[PDB]
């Protein structure tokens, strides 16, 4: 059996290729436009077959031709049907299987990339869906996430508040954000900063080497740089500051909920496990401060330090609850924001504590993870009330509120933390590249919005010349939120843009394809956003406001909130949206986007499985979008018109033989050329183009990211290009048929010995040679780079045409040639026709390309001229600006 | 774990980026133009020196006389490169045949033409047909590849075969299987051509034309001698004048050594059929007057079709067709003209090649 075998085996090899590169439902836009182009090809086929049937009927209703002498309106219908059988390769199933092969190969090329593989956790770019790769080349919006995608989610303890005094020394990213927003020379003080931190850490490590044996691990994980605390705890205030810092260290080393179990496999390394990273950061900075935790135990925390023994059994553990964020626990002797512990004061005492409150404002300057720790320091009554309150009734809440209101009022502060979450390696460069490419990236941040905008200015999503249209509309102070948000959005839209209108502008922007001009910035919070995406008019108003160039931040967002934002930008104002993220909320953010990238971050891999791609760090998305995205987009945008053109060049050529023969239904080509043309003669060059064609090198596509703007504007693939390729195919089919015919038309003896060609199969060999050569040379002409593999396979496809004509004809099973190769390929008339036919097929297209690369050259032509001149020659093979 | 390397898993193959700079386009549009004009003149000069004699004799039965008379200028076409103005109207003479009862086409047309030059050692006399439709769907599939291959295929194998079977002419009214079956073999050109060009002036040396070798030798590996028994086969409905007594032990045609049949079983792709019927590969055809005696059997005036003889030495690119040379010259001239236009655009108003200030974002 050799009838329709190649389809099933290729389906199996595609399935096994998907199942091989995966262990270690979403259709692209190009596919829908492909369906429309297939409909148009079928319309062309119907026009062809209708004209064929009409002319055949007219011929049968004509003068007594030679039919009724030597051959002996349902005739129109049977003619139409045999024409449909003739002209049916206009659009076969070969297109929808070749596109799947192309997408699978592009996905396994994204997977097998070495510059997308993160060697830290051994996780390359694993495409969870092998059908959207051209979708990356037209990504217009990127909805990132500040949780663990931009920032590496590695909490670091930087500052603290002991005895109402700030202690610590660390240069955070928010400070650089302030320096860049105020207009200070950033990226320059880093040199002297590194040179001074060098000696700071040098004296630090000398002090550690001279203090103790350093029973901790290697100094790589020694994140202790702030010596000031160790300088002041010794003899600044005498024993007072020592007493305060020791009390702070004990309160942080005994009051915690981290599950310590150092194992797997040696008990030397610590295995502090906690659902929250803040407690882990606190215990780690308490260990590295000098109060390490040697050994382990099951019941209690037995800690020995140079002689002192500490085991303070609390007898009860109050886990962290996400609804109230409060627990009343005082440690015997032998936790959130100010909305839970503060704001309850005597409506003249505790002034210094009030001063400590001002430190929160200083913490608002750098935006760290901070909290307040207030414990109230006669002994029998304490344990008595403790044991009688430990066994209260009704979930232990009423008596707890009673005591917290009668005795837990006007506390005294004795602790305070400050933790920072820095960006990943190469996030600012990645954002700068994605902004140069014209991708309007949105940042759906989390806890705090001031730190969010400061960090956005730290990375390259915010920069100068922008207008920070702050829409943190919660009230008049800095009544109902709906009307004030509406007025503020309207005021911004009126005074910052000329947008007098509500509905017309939505349709105007939908027909604009997006062009970010006039760098602006918008910032929304939770309540102002949850009131912005509910009203249908408010939705389009907020969308028209948030159509700025780069910076759109959204703080205090819910999973449904960010999902609805991605829906609003995706469904309304139909564009291509990416939703890179990590976590449970980012799962809902991803599942509702055109492309969903998942960062393999925290222990929860939910955003990696329920996504489309899965990269290690955030920076890789640049190479996933700027290099591979644009590549696959232009690959498909060239392949699809190439495919339709190579089908037209053959079907229309088989149709032109219908002018003669009066559309009776005889095939100009052999029964086996009609199959092998789309199967073997011209199928591999276009696939190898769509799989291996590179716009420019990866270095050039990352050096000039603005090339990506051809995908954002959909300037590569459109119905105009498909129609132009189909018209070129019509013309080239005219040439491919009428050059061999015109060779025959005079005397029909173009055989170099008069023995006799001109079996319609041999004229078909002529025409098929011209058409196959023109198709392959066309694929090569429209290929951006000619490599060792695609050119070899174009030559091999031509050789396959010739060799299989020679194999099939030189065998009695052909039954009508038996010598077609030895009879056609041997006459100089054949080659004389073939060469000039190829010339006349490729000359108008190559000329229009030349007069286009001369008069109106696209940006890629100029960039390629520069890249050949040797501008981008100082960069190595595998270059990417997103690296330390 | 990690992906592979080597410059294939990473798309880093040894490539050549073809930037169409004016220092590479012009060296291409000119290297192509001069080559397509050199071959454009070499072909058109080789094609010019090709002698050709076309003589349409379809109107010989009802427009020629029993005596010699010039052929009307609408039928014949002489093309001799040595003699551009060689009218020399050839004559024809129709001698009727009252014995043959086929009134639509009978007798014999004697055509006397005059060639003022020689034909070097290989003279082909084809017959050209016009308005004969041999490319239609029912026609071109109307034959049996089993009888051609030499098998004694029964009526089922001959008629109930695949798309290639003699559907309308599988079996006669008696019950015999037409040995050459189908509209192709049945409708064979049966005008008998002479085996020698009769020399009018010096009848001592006649230019002999053989009918052997007028088809590809490889065709004799596919058209095999039949294996029938003369009791199951009958002549096709139109071969009944060539075999009035049907078939017997001797008169069964050997389609292997019958090259006119093999030539006709190769249906002409277009409306003009030109099939070789006489060849001379030994002697040069010297100048002079020659007579050709065509026995009119094949009727063409029933469907306004034309039939004629086509005498030529040929060429390397076939016969005389001023297309390959003309189209090569047009391609070369177009290449040169478009190259001159490109040079004008590059001179009379254009950008610098690597003009970084012409990018859409640098505006
Ligand atoms: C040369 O080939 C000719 C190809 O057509 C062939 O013409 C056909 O001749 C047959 C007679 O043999 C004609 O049939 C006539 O006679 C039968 C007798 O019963 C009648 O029933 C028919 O109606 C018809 O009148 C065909 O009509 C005729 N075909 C054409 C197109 O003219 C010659 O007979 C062949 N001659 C030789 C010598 O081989
Ligand atoms: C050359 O062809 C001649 C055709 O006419 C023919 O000679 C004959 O047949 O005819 C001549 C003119 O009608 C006549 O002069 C000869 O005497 C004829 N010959 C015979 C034998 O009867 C011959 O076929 C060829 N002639 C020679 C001499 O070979
Ligand atoms: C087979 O049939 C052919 C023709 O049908 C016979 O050839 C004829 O033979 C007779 C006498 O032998 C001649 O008068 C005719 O002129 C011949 N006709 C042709 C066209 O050549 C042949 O003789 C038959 N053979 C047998 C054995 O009966
Ligand atoms: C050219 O010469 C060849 C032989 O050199 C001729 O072939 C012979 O033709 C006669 C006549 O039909 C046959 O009886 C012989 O059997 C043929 N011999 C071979 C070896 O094929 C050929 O006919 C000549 N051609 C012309 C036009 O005179
Ligand atoms: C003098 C008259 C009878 C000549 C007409 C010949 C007819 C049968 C042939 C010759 C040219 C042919 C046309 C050539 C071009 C095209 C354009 C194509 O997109 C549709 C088919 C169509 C329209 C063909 C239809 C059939 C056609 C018109
Ligand atoms: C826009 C890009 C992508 C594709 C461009 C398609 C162009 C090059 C093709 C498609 C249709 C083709 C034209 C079809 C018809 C003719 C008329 C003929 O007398 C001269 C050639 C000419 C003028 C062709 C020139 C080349 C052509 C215009
Ligand atoms: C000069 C004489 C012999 C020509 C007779 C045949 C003519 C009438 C027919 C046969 C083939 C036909 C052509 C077939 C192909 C094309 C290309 C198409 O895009 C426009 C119509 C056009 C140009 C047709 C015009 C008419 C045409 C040239
Ligand atoms: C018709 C419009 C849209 C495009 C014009 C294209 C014209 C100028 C070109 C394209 C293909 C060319 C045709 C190709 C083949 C033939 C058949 C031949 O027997 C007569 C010349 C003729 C008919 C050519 C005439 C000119 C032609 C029709
Ligand atoms: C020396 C004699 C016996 C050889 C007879 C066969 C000749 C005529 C045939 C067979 C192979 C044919 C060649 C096959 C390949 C090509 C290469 C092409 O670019 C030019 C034509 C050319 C060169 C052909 C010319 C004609 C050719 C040489
Ligand atoms: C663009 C080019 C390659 C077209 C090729 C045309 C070739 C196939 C044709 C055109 C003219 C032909 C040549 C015409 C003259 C001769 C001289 C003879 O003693 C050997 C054959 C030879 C050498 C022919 C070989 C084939 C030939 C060269
Ligand atoms: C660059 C373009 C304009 C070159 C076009 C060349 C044109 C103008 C010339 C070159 C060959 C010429 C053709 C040569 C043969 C024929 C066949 C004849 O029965 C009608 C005239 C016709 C069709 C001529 C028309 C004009 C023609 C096509
Ligand atoms: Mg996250």
């Amino acid at each position: 059996g050799f009838a329709s075998v190649p389809l099933i085996v290729i389906v199996i090899i595609t399935a096994i290729k998907d199942g091989i590169e995966d262990s270690r439902t979403k259709k692209s836009r190009i596919s829908r436009e492909l369906n429309f182009s297939v409909i148009l090809n079928f319309v062309l086929l119907f026009i062809l077959c209708f004209t064929a049937g009409i002319v055949n009927g007219v011929y049968y209703k004509q003068k007594p031709r030679s039919r009724d002498y030597f051959e002996f309106s349902t005739n129109g219908f049977v003619s139409f049907w045999v024409a449909v059988i003739l002209y049916q390769s206009l659009v076969p199933i070969s297109l929808y299987i070749s596109v799947e092969i192309i997408k699978t190969a592009q996905a396994i090329f994204i997977y097998t990339d070495v510059l997308l593989y993160n060697a830290k956790l051994d996780y390359p770019c694993t495409p969870k869906s092998w059908n959207i790769s051209d979708d990356l080349g037209q990504i217009e919006y990127i909805f990132s996430d500040k949780t663990g995608t931009l920032t590496q989610n590695v909490m670091e303890f930087k500052k603290c508040t002991i005895n109402g005094v700030s202690y610590g020394r660390a240069y955070t990213e928010a400070l650089a954000g302030l320096r860049k927003r105020q207009g200070v020379d950033v990226e320059s003080e880093g040199r002297r900063e590194k040179e001074e931190i060098a000696k700071d850490r040098e004296t630090m490590i000398d002090e550690l080497r001279s203090m103790s044996d350093n029973t901790q691990f290697c100094p790589e994980d020694l994140t202790f740089v702030s010596k000031e605390i160790v300088e002041d705890l010794k003899g600044s205030s005498g024993d007072h500051q020592q007493k305060c810092c020791e009390h702070f260290l004990l309160a942080l080393a005994l009051c915690h909920s981290v599950l310590v179990e150092p194992n797997k496999d040696d008990p030397k390394k610590l295995d502090i496990k906690a659902q929250s990273p803040d407690e882990s950061a606190l215990v780690s900075t308490a260990r590295q401060l000098g109060y390490s935790f040697v050994g382990s135990s099951k019941s209690g925390l037995i800690v020995e330090i140079q002689g002192v023994q500490k085991e303070f059994q609390v007898l009860n553990v109050l886990e962290f609850n996400s609804s109230r964020k409060r627990m009343s626990c005082i440690i015997k002797i032998p936790k959130g924001a100010d909305s839970v512990i503060y704001s309850r004061l005597d409506r003249n005492d505790a002034t210094l504590l009030e001063k400590t409150a001002l430190h929160l404002e200083e913490y608002a300057t750098e935006g760290l993870r901070t909290l307040c720790l207030a414990q109230r320091e006669e002994y029998e009554r304490w344990v008595k009330t403790y044991d009688v309150a430990a066994a209260s009734v009704t979930n232990r809440e009423e008596e707890l509120d009673k005591v917290t209101d009668v005795i837990e009022r006007e506390l005294i502060l004795l602790g305070g933390t400050a933790i920072e979450d820095r960006l990943q390696d190469g996030v600012p460069d990645s954002i700068a590249l994605l902004a140069e490419a014209g991708i309007k990236l949105w940042v759906l941040t989390g806890d705090k919005v001031e730190t969010a905008i400061n960090i956005g200015f730290s990375c390259n999503v915010l920069n100068n010349d922008m207008e920070l249209l702050v829409v943190k509309a919660s009230g008049e102070d800095v009544s109902d939120p709906i009307q004030v948000v509406n007025n503020l959005v309207t005021k911004y839209l009126r005074e910052k843009f000329g947008m007098s209108g509500s509905e017309e502008e939505l349709k105007e922007a939908k027909r604009e394809h997006g062009l970010p001009q006039g760098n602006f910035a918008v910032i929304i919070d939770g309540d102002a956003l949850k009131v912005a995406l509910n009203g249908e008019e408010m939705r389009r108003k907020f969308l028209l406001l948030c159509k700025n160039c780069k910076a759109v931040l959204c703080c205090r967002v819910s999973p449904a909130q960010k999902a609805a934002v991605v829906k609003l930008v995706k469904k309304t104002l139909d564009v291509m949206t990416l939703a890179i993220g990590d976590g449970s909320n980012d799962v809902a953010m991803i599942q509702s986007a055109d492309v969903g990238v998942g960062i393999a971050g925290e222990e929860g891999r939910q955003a990696v499985m329920c996504s489309d791609y899965a990269i290690g760090q955030f920076r890789y998305v640049t190479r996933l979008v700027l290099v591979h995205g644009k590549w696959c987009y232009k690959r498909l945008a060239e392949m699809i018109p190439q495919f339709f053109y190579k089908n037209v060049i053959f079907t229309l050529s088989l149709f032109w033989y219908g002018i003669y023969n009066n559309f009776d239904g005889s095939y100009l080509f052999e029964y086996t050329y009609l199959t092998f043309y789309n199967l073997a003669f011209t199928s591999v060059p276009v696939i190898l183009l769509a799989v291996l064609d590179q716009d420019v090198s990866d270095t050039v596509s990352m050096l000039v990211p603005q090339l990506y703007r051809v995908g954002i504007l959909r300037k590569e693939w459109n119905q105009t290009k498909f129609l132009w390729y189909m018209l070129d195919g019509v013309y080239q089919s005219v040439i491919c048929f009428f050059f061999p015919y015109l060779a025959y038309h005079k005397n029909m003896v173009v055989t170099e010995n008069g023995l006799g060609l001109d079996h319609r199969y041999f004229v078909g060999v002529f025409v098929t040679a011209i058409a196959v050569t023109s198709c392959n040379f066309y694929v090569f002409m429209e290929q951006y780079r000619w490599d060792w593999f695609c050119g070899l396979f174009i030559c091999l496809s031509l050789a396959v045409f010739y060799g299989w004509t020679g194999i099939w004809t030189s065998s009695s099973s052909s039954n009508e040639f038996y010598k077609g190769a030895a009879r056609v390929f041997a006459q100089p008339a054949y080659w004389a026709v073939l060469f000039v036919g190829v010339l006349f097929c490729l000359l108008p297209r190559f000329t229009i390309d030349c007069i286009r690369k001369i008069f109106y050259p696209k940006d890629i032509e100029i960039v390629r001229e520069m890249w050949l001149r040797g501008d981008f020659d100082l960069y190595p093979q595998g270059y990417d600006p997103t690296d330390p | 774990r990690r992906p592979k390397e080597d410059a294939f898993t990473q798309q880093r193959l040894a490539a050549i980026n073809p930037v169409l700079t004016p220092r590479t386009v012009l060296p291409l549009y000119l290297l192509i133009a001069v080559v397509f004009v050199i071959v454009g003149g070499c072909i058109l000069a080789q094609n010019s020196k090709v002698d050709e004699v076309t003589i349409y004799y379809q109107d010989c039965m009802t427009n020629a006389t029993s005596s010699w008379s010039d052929i009307p200028s609408e039928h014949w076409q002489f093309v001799f490169h040595k003699y551009k103005t060689y009218n020399t109207a050839p004559q024809w003479r129709f001698v009727d045949d009252e014995s043959d009862d086929f009134t639509k086409q009978r007798g014999t047309c004697q055509i006397r033409f005059t060639t003022p030059s020689d034909m070097k050692n290989n003279v082909y006399l084809n017959y050209v047909l016009e308005k004969f439709a041999a490319n239609h769907r029912r026609y071109v599939l109307s034959f049996s590849e089993d009888q051609i291959r030499g098998e004694d295929a029964s009526y089922e194998t001959v008629h109930d075969a695949t798309g290639i079977n003699c559907k309308p002419l599988s079996k006669n009214a008696d019950g015999k299987i037409y040995y050459p079956c189908g509209l192709i073999a049945n409708s064979m050109f049966n005008d008998t051509f002479p085996l020698q060009l009769t020399n009018v002036g010096d009848t001592s040396n006649n230019y002999s034309l053989t009918n052997k070798g007028i088809n590809w030798e490889s065709d004799k590996k596919r058209y095999k001698k039949t294996k029938y028994n003369y009791t199951q086969i009958a002549p096709p409905p139109y071969w009944e004048k060539m075999y009035p007594d049907g078939y017997n032990e001797t008169n069964i045609p050997d389609i292997q050594d019958w090259e006119e049949f093999q030539n006709w079983m190769r249906p002409g792709a277009f409306d003009k059929i030109t099939k070789l019927i006489r060849i001379n590969k030994n002697d040069t055809l010297p100048a002079g007057e020659y007579q050709l005696d065509i026995g009119l059997h094949w009727p063409v005036l029933e469907f306004n079709g034309k039939k004629g003889i086509y005498l030529t030495h040929g060429s390397h690119l076939g016969g005389r067709n001023p297309f390959l040379g003309i189209v090569y010259l047009i391609g070369g001239c177009i290449c040169a003209a478009m190259a001159l236009i490109l040079l004008t655009f590059w001179l009379f108003g254009g950008r610098k090649i690597a003009d970084a200030s012409s990018l859409s974002w640098n505006m």
